[PDB]
C-alpha cells in the first residue's frame, strides 16, 4: 500500500523531472508515459481502482498516443532549438525554478497544517462510481458529453489542411 | 496508512514541475505538455481527496478533468499543427505580433 | 428527481437540443442561413421558457443544481449576449470562405456552458461550465485561424486558459480535501469559533481567485485582455466580453454568497487589492490606445474591477446583490453596443491577409446612427449620468460607501477620471474629419440601436430595470 | 505453514500459466505453419523432428544466434523497446483470465479493465517501431497501422461492455459465472462479433495487416514481435472463452479440459480465417471500424440495458 | 488475508518473470552470434480516438451497475447515446471519419 505508494509518486516526480528538461519531443513523451503510469499506480494504492485503469486507459492509451502521433507527423528535430538550448542555462531557468518553488513551498506550508486521520484504502469500486455518477451527478455526465462534442468540433476545424 | 498530506504535496510538486514546463520552454509541444502535466497533477489531487473522505465524488472529479485534459489536448495539438503550417516553425516567441 | 425539477431544467435542455438539432441539420447540408435560423430560434426559445421556469418557482435541481430567479437573472443576462454574438457572426460570416456553420455550434455549446454557471451551486459544476465556455472559446477566438492575429489570439487564450483551469482545478481540489463536500454550502461548515481561515482553505480559494480572475480579466492576470480581444474576430470579441465575463461573475457572486468562507477578512483584502489594481491599471493602460479592441479590453479590465468593489461588499452590505444585477445590465448592453459596432464595422469579413482594424476617426461623416450609437456606449461606459453605466456606478459606490471602503471608492473616482479622458478622446475622434445591403446587417444595426436606446432610457429612468433586478432572489 | 506454501503454490500456478501462455504462442507460430499447410491443401512443416516438433527450436535458434542489427542513424532506446511492448502488453494481459476453479493468476477487480489498459499500451510497439527506425517508408506505415488499431480498439471496450451489463461485474469469475445457463454468444451476439474483429485488428492479423514497420527488425527482435503477436493471438482467444463461451463450464469433462478444447477452437478458427479472408484496402477498413462497428456496440449497450432492465 | 495476498504475489512473480523474460531474451539475442511530411487525417483520427474513448470510460461506468441505477439511468444514459451517435452522423457527413475525399 504505502509501499507502492512511494515508489510510484518517486517515479513520477523523477520523470515530469526530465519531461521539462528535455530536448528530444519523442523521449519527453516517453517519460510522460512512465509518469502517468506512476500517477496510475498511485491510484491503485489509495484504492481509486477505477481511476488508476482509467489513468492508463484514457491518459497513457489515449492522450500521449495524440501527442506522439502529432510529434511523428511534425517530424520535430530541434529546428534552431536543440542546437540552441535555450532552457538549459541557469540565466533563462533560474527565474522560473525560484518562482515555483515560491508557489510549491506556500502551497506545502498551507498543506502541512491540516486535519489528516489518514487514508484508509479501502477500494472504492468502479460500480460505486457509476452509482454516484448515474445517481446524483447526472447533469455533469451529460454536460461533459457536451464538452468533448465541443472539443471535437473544436479540434476538427481548426486541424484540416484544406 | 496514506497520509492525505503526502499525496496533496505529491500533487503540488507535479502542478510546480508542470508550471516550470510551461514557461521556460520556447517550443509550443513542450508548452502543450507542461499543461498535460499541470492538470493531471490536479486529476491526481482530486482522487488523493475523495480517496482520503471514502467518497465517489473524488474519482467523478478526476473523470470530469480528464475529459477537459482530453478536450485541451485535442484543441491544442490543432493549434499547434496550424501553427507549424502557417509558420514552418514552433517558436512561441516569433507569435507576438499584438503588443502596447 | 421530479418532473418539477424537470421542468426547471428548460434552458439546459433547449440549448442542448439546439446544439444537436443543428449539428444534424450540418451534417444533412451545409447551410448558413437555415443553421444560423435554428440557432437563433433555440436561443430565443430558451429565452422564452424562463418565464415557464419562472412561473416553476425556485428549486434544487441536484446536488449540483440550484435555480432561483438569481440564476433566470443570469441565464437572461448570457441568452441575450448569446442572441446578439449570432446576430453580429452571420454578416461576419457571410465573408468566411471556409466553413460557416461550426461557429453557431460552438457559440450553443458556449452559451450552454453560461447557463450551467448561472445556476451552479456546486464545485463539480462550476468547473463544468468554466470549462463549456471556454473550449468553445477557444475554437471560436480563432475560428479565423488562417489570419495572423487570429489564430495568435487562439494560441494565447487557450494556453492562459489551460494554465488557469489547472490551477483552477488544484484550488478545487485543496477545498475538497479540507472540507470533504463540494457544495457551496459546504465550504467552511466544518470550521468554526473563530477558526475560519484555514490554511488550506483559503490557499484552494487562492488559486481559484487565479483561475477566475483570469477569467475575469483581472490584474494581474489581465494581460491576456488586449492582445485576445483585438485578435479575436469581433463578434468573438463581443461574446467573451460579454458572456463570459457575466456568466463567471455571477457564480463567483453565488460562491461568494453561500461559502461561509466568504466572510474570511483575507480573501477581502485580497479581492480589495484586485479590484483597485484593475480599475487603476485598466484606466491608466487605456490612455494611449489607437486600437478600439485593446481600448475596450482595458476598460473591461477597469470595469470588472468596479464589478469585484461590488462584490467586496456581499456581506456588510444587503444591496450588493441588486448593485451586481443593476451594473451586470448596464455593462451587458453597454459593451454589447460598442463591440457590436465594431463588428458592423468589420463585417463581412475580408479575408486573412487584410487589415481588420477599425478606424473611428470620422465615422459620422459616413456611418452617423453607428457613430451615435458607439458614442452613447461611450458615455455609458465612462459612467456618465443620463446613462445606465451611471447607474451601475453610482450602485456601486453605494455599497462602496454603506460597507466604508474607502479606498475602493477613491478608486473609483480617480478611474471614472482617466475613463473620462481616453473614453472622450474616442466619442470626439468619432466627430472628426477622416482621410452590408442586406437584412442581416440592418439587423446587428438594430440590435446596437435598441441597446443604445435601453441604456439611454434606463439612464434618465432607471425604476423597471431595479425592479426587475430586485424581483430576482436567491435561496438563502 | 499452510500459508507459507499456499502462496507458493499459488506462484507456482502463475508461473505454470505464464510459461504454458509462452509456449503456445511460440508452438501455435509453428501451429499456424502447419495449419496453413493442412488449409492450403499442403502439409507445412513436418520434417524437422517429429513431425515438426523441433522446428520452432531451429526457428528459436536462428534468431537467437543471428547478427545483432540496429540502424546507425536511429535511436536505440525507442527501437529496443517497442519489441518489448509488443511482447509484454498482451502477456500481461492474458493475467486476467480464469482457466480453472482454483488456477488464476490475479483475480482482480477490474480484470476487463486491465485488458483494455494493456491493449492501449499495445498500440506504442507500433508506433516505436515506426519512428525509431529513420526510415520514411516504415514510419508512414506504422502511422497508418496505428490509425487502424486506434480505430479498431475505440469500440472493443464497448463491444465487452455488453457482457459486464449483463454481469454486473467487471470481474471474470463472476463473468463466467453468470454463464452456468446461457453463454453470451447468443444474447451478446453483436458483442461477440465485433470483439472477434477488435480483437483480430489489435492484433495486425490477417485481414488487417509505405513499406512495413518491420523491415529494419532483425534477429531476435524479430521473433520477439512474432511471438507477441501469437502470444497475443493465445490471450485474445482466452479472453473469448472466458466472456462469451462460459470459460470453464462443461457437463462432462474436467474443466479445464473443456477451458483448452473451446481455446484451441478458436484458435484454430483464428487461423481459419488468416487462410480463407481477403484483405480489404484501408479506407473500407478504417469505415467498417467506426461508421459499422462503433453505432452497433452502442446499440446493442443499449438494448442490453432495456432488456436487462425489463427483468 | 491469505488467498489475497498469495494471489497479490502470483500477480506480481507474472509481471516479473514476463519483463524478465522478454529483457532477458533480447540480452541472448544481442549476445549471441558473430559480427560482419504526413497529412492530418493521422491527427484527426487520433483526436477522435482519444473523446470517444472518454466517452467509452462514461459508459463503462455505466455498464456495472445496472441494477443499481433503475429506468432513470437508462434515460440519462440514452440522451448520453444519442449524442454519442448524433457527434459521429456528423463526423460521418462531414468527411472527417473518410480516409479518401
Ligand atoms: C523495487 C525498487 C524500485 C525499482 C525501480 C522501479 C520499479 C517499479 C516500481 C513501481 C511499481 C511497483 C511498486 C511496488 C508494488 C509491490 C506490490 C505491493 O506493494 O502491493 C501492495 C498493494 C496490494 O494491494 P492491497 O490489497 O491494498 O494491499 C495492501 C496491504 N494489504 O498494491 C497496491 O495497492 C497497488 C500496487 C501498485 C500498483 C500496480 C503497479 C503499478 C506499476 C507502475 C509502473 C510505473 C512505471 C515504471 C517505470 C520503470 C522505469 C523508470
Ligand atoms: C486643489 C486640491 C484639492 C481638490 C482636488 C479636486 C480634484 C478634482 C478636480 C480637479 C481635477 C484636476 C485634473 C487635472 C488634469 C485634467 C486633464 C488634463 O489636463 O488633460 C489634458 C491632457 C491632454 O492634453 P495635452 O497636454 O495636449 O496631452 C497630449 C496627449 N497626448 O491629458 C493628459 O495628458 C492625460 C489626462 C489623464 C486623465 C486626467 C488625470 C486624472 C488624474 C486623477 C484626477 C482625480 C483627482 C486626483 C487628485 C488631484 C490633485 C489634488
Ligand atoms: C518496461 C517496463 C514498464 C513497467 C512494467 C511494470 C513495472 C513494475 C513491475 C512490478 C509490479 C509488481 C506487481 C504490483 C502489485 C500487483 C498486485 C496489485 O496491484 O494488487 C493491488 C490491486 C488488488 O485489487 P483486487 O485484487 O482487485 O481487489 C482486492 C484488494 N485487495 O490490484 C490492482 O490494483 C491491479 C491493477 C494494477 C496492475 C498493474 C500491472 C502493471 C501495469 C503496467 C504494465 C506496463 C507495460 C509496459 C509498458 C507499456 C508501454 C509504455
Ligand atoms: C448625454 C446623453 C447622450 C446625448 C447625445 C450624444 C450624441 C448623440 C449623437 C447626436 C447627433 C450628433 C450630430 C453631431 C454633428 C456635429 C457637426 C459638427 C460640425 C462642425
Ligand atoms: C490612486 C487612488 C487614490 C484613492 C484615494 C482614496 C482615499 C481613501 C482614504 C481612506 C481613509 C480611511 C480612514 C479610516
Ligand atoms: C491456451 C490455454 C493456456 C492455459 C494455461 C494454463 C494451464 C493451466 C493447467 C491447469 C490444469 C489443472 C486444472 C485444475 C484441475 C482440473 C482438471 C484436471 C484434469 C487435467
Amino acid at each position: 500500500m504505502e509501499f507502492a505508494f512511494y515508489i510510484c509518486g518517486l517515479i513520477a516526480i523523477l520523470a515530469t523531472l526530465r519531461v521539462i528538461t528535455h530536448t528530444n519531443p519523442v523521449h519527453a513523451l516517453l517519460y510522460l508515459i512512465i509518469s502517468l503510469l506512476a500517477i496510475s499506480g498511485v491510484f491503485f494504492s489509495l484504492g481509486a481502482y477505477f481511476a488508476g485503469a482509467l489513468e492508463i486507459i484514457v491518459y497513457a492509451g489515449a492522450i500521449m498516443v495524440l501527442f506522439v502521433f502529432v510529434v511523428m507527423m511534425l517530424n520535430l528535430g530541434g529546428s534552431e532549438i536543440e542546437q540552441e538550448r535555450q532552457w538549459l542555462k541557469p540565466q533563462v531557468w533560474i527565474g522560473p525554478a525560484i518562482l515555483s518553488a515560491i508557489m510549491l513551498v506556500v502551497i506545502v506550508y498551507a498543506i502541512l497544517g491540516v486535519n489528516d486521520q489518514g487514508i484508509d484504502g479501502t477500494p472504492i469500486s468502479a460500480k460505486a462510481v457509476g452509482i454516484t455518477l448515474f445517481g446524483p451527478y447526472v447533469l455533469a455526465v451529460e454536460l461533459a458529453s457536451m464538452l468533448l462534442l465541443a472539443g471535437l468540433v473544436v479540434a476538427f476545424h481548426v486541424g484540416r489542411e484544406e | 496508512m496514506i497520509p492525505l498530506q503526502h499525496g496533496l504535496i505529491l500533487a503540488a510538486i507535479l502542478f510546480v514541475l508542470g508550471l516550470t514546463g510551461l514557461v521556460i520552454r520556447r517550443n509550443l509541444l513542450f508548452m502543450l505538455i507542461g499543461l498535460e502535466i499541470m492538470i493531471n497533477a490536479s486529476a491526481l489531487a482530486f482522487v488523493v481527496a475523495g480517496s482520503y473522505w471514502g467518497q465517489t465524488d473524488g474519482q467523478v472529479m478526476y473523470i470530469l478533468a480528464i475529459s477537459l485534459a482530453a478536450a485541451e489536448a485535442s484543441i491544442g495539438l490543432a493549434l499547434l499543427l496550424q501553427l507549424h503550417r502557417r509558420r514552418q516553425n514552433l517558436n512561441i516567441d516569433s507569435v507576438s505580433e499584438m503588443r502596447g | 428527481i421530479t418532473p418539477q425539477n424537470l421542468i426547471a431544467l428548460l434552458p439546459l435542455l433547449i440549448v442542448g437540443l439546439t446544439v444537436v438539432v443543428v449539428m444534424l441539420s450540418i451534417a444533412w447540408r451545409r447551410n448558413h442561413f437555415l443553421n444560423a435560423t435554428l440557432s437563433v430560434i433555440g436561443l430565443n426559445a430558451a429565452l422564452v421558457s424562463l418565464w415557464f421556469v419562472g412561473q416553476a418557482g425556485a428549486m434544487d435541481v441536484t446536488p449540483l443544481m440550484r435555480v432561483d430567479g438569481f440564476a433566470m437573472l443570469y441565464t437572461g443576462l448570457v441568452l441575450l449576449a448569446s442572441l446578439a454574438t449570432c446576430t453580429f457572426a452571420y454578416p461576419w460570416l457571410e465573408g468566411y470562405n471556409d466553413n460557416k456553420d461550426e461557429f453557431y455550434l460552438l457559440v450553443l455549446i458556449a452559451a450552454l456552458g453560461g447557463i450551467l454557471l448561472a445556476n451552479a451551486n456546486h464545485l463539480a459544476s462550476l468547473f463544468l461550465g468554466i470549462e463549456l465556455i471556454s473550449l468553445p472559446l477557444f475554437g471560436l477566438v480563432g475560428y479565423a485561424f488562417r489570419q495572423k492575429r487570429s489564430l495568435e489570439a487562439s494560441i494565447k487564450y487557450t494556453i492562459l486558459s489551460a494554465a488557469a483551469s489547472s490551477f483552477l482545478l488544484f484550488g478545487m481540489a485543496l477545498v475538497y480535501a479540507q472540507s470533504g463536500d463540494l457544495s457551496f454550502v459546504a465550504l467552511g461548515k466544518n470550521l468554526g469559533d473563530g477558526m475560519l481561515n484555514e490554511p488550506l482553505l483559503l490557499a484552494g480559494f487562492g488559486l481559484m481567485i487565479v483561475g477566475l480572475g483570469f477569467k475575469l480579466s483581472l490584474v494581474p492576470f489581465h494581460l491576456w485582455t488586449p492582445d485576445v480581444y483585438q485578435g479575436a474576430p469581433a463578434p468573438v470579441s463581443t461574446f467573451l466580453a460579454t458572456a463570459s465575463k457575466i456568466a463567471i461573475f455571477g457564480v463567483v457572486m453565488r460562491l461568494f454568497l453561500y461559502a461561509p468562507v466568504g466572510d474570511s477578512e483575507a480573501i477581502r483584502v485580497v479581492l480589495a487589492i484586485i479590484a483597485f489594481a484593475s480599475i487603476i491599471f485598466g484606466n491608466l493602460m487605456a490612455l494611449s490606445q489607437t486600437n478600439i479592441k485593446r481600448l475596450l479590453g482595458y476598460s473591461s479590465i477597469s470595469h470588472l474591477g468596479y464589478l469585484l468593489v461590488a462584490l467586496i461588499a456581499l456581506q456588510t452590505g444587503e444591496m450588493s446583490m441588486e448593485a451586481v444585477g443593476v451594473y451586470l445590465a448596464g455593462y451587458l448592453f453597454s459593451s454589447l453596443g460598442a463591440f457590436g459596432v465594431v463588428s458592423l464595422m468589420s463585417s463581412p469579413y475580408r479575408g486573412p491577409d487584410a487589415d481588420s482594424l477599425f478606424s473611428y476617426r470620422g465615422l459620422f461623416w459616413h456611418r452617423p446612427i453607428l457613430a451615435a450609437v458607439m458614442t452613447v456606449m461611450m458615455l455609458s461606459l465612462a459612467g456618465i449620468p443620463m446613462t445606465l453605466g451611471f447607474i451601475g456606478k453610482f450602485y456601486v459606490l453605494a455599497v462602496g460607501v454603506q460597507a466604508h471602503l474607502w479606498w475602493l471608492v477613491g478608486a473609483v473616482v480617480v478611474g471614472s477620471a482617466i475613463g473620462l479622458y481616453y473614453y472622450l478622446r474616442v466619442a470626439v475622434s468619432l466627430y472628426l474629419h477622416a482621410p452590408p445591403s442586406n437584412w442581416q446587417y440592418s439587423a446587428g444595426g438594430i440590435v446596437v440601436l435598441i441597446s443604445a436606446l435601453l441604456v439611454l432610457v434606463l439612464g434618465v429612468w432607471p425604476q423597471p430595470l431595479i425592479s426587475i433586478v430586485r424581483l430576482a432572489m436567491p435561496l438563502m | 505453514s499452510p500459508e507459507l506454501i499456499e502462496i507458493l503454490l499459488t506462484i507456482l500456478k502463475a508461473v505454470v500459466i505464464l510459461l504454458v501462455v509462452v509456449t503456445c504462442g511460440a508452438f501455435m507460430s509453428f501451429g499456424e505453419r502447419r495449419l496453413l499447410g493442412l488449409f492450403q491443401n499442403r502439409y507445412g512443416p513436418n520434417r524437422v523432428g517429429w513431425g515438426g516438433s523441433l522446428q520452432l527450436v531451429a526457428d528459436m535458434i536462428k534468431m537467437f544466434f543471428k547478427e545483432d542489427w540496429i540502424p546507425k542513424f536511429s535511436d536505440r532506446v525507442i527501437f529496443t523497446l517497442a519489441p518489448m511492448i509488443a511482447f509484454t502488453s498482451l502477456l500481461l494481459a492474458f493475467a486476467i483470465v480464469p482457466v480453472s476453479p482454483g488456477w488464476v493468476v490475479a483475480d482482480l477487480n477490474i480484470g476487463i479493465l486491465f485488458f483494455l489498459m494493456m491493449a492501449g499500451l499495445a498500440v506504442y510497439a507500433v508506433l516505436f517501431a515506426g519512428w525509431s527506425s529513420n526510415n520514411k517508408y516504415s514510419l508512414l506505415g506504422a502511422m497508418r497501422a496505428s490509425a487502424q488499431t486506434l480505430s479498431y480498439e475505440v469500440f472493443l471496450g464497448l463491444s465487452l461492455m455488453g457482457v459486464v451489463a449483463q454481469a454486473g461485474s467487471f470481474n471474470m469469475t463472476d463473468i463466467v459465472n453468470s454463464q452456468a445457463h446461457v453463454w453470451n454468444v447468443i444474447p451478446q451476439f453483436f458483442g461477440f462479433i465485433t470483439f472477434a474483429i477488435a480483437g483480430v485488428a489489435v492484433c495486425h492479423r490477417h485481414p488487417f495487416d509505405a513499406d512495413g514497420y518491420h523491415i529494419e527488425y532483425s534477429g531476435m527482435k524479430f521473433g520477439l514481435f512474432f511471438v507477441g503477436e501469437y502470444i497475443g493471438i493465445v490471450t485474445i482467444s482466452a479472453l473469448m472463452v472466458t466472456l462469451f463461451f462460459g470459460g470453464w463450464q462443461g457437463p462432462l469433462l474436467p474443466p479445464f479440459i473443456w477451458f483448452a478444447l473451446k481455446t484451441a477452437f478458436f484458435m484454430m478458427m483464428f487461423i481459419l480465417i488468416r487462410a480463407s479472408l481477403p484483405r480489404p484496402r484501408y479506407d473500407q477498413v478504417m469505415s467498417f471500424g467506426w461508421k459499422i462497428c462503433l453505432p452497433l456496440t452502442l446499440i446493442n449497450l443499449l438494448v442490453t440495458a432495456a432488456v436487462i432492465l425489463w427483468q | 488475508s491469505t488467498e489475497v495476498i498469495a494471489h497479490h504475489w502470483a500477480f506480481a512473480i507474472f509481471l516479473i518473470v514476463a519483463i524478465g523474460l522478454c529483457c532477458l531474451m533480447l540480452v541472448g539475442g544481442w549476445f549471441l552470434g558473430g559480427r560482419a511530411r504526413l497529412s492530418a487525417k493521422f491527427y484527426l483520427v487520433a483526436m477522435f480516438f482519444v473523446i470517444f474513448d472518454v466517452e467509452a470510460l462514461y459508459l463503462f461506468a455505466w455498464s456495472t451497475s445496472i441494477r443499481e441505477s433503475g429506468w432513470v439511468g437508462f434515460v440519462e444514459a440514452a440522451i448520453f447515446i444519442f449524442v454519442l451517435l448524433a457527434g459521429l452522423v456528423y463526423l460521418v457527413r462531414i468527411g472527417a471519419l473518410d480516409w479518401t475525399p
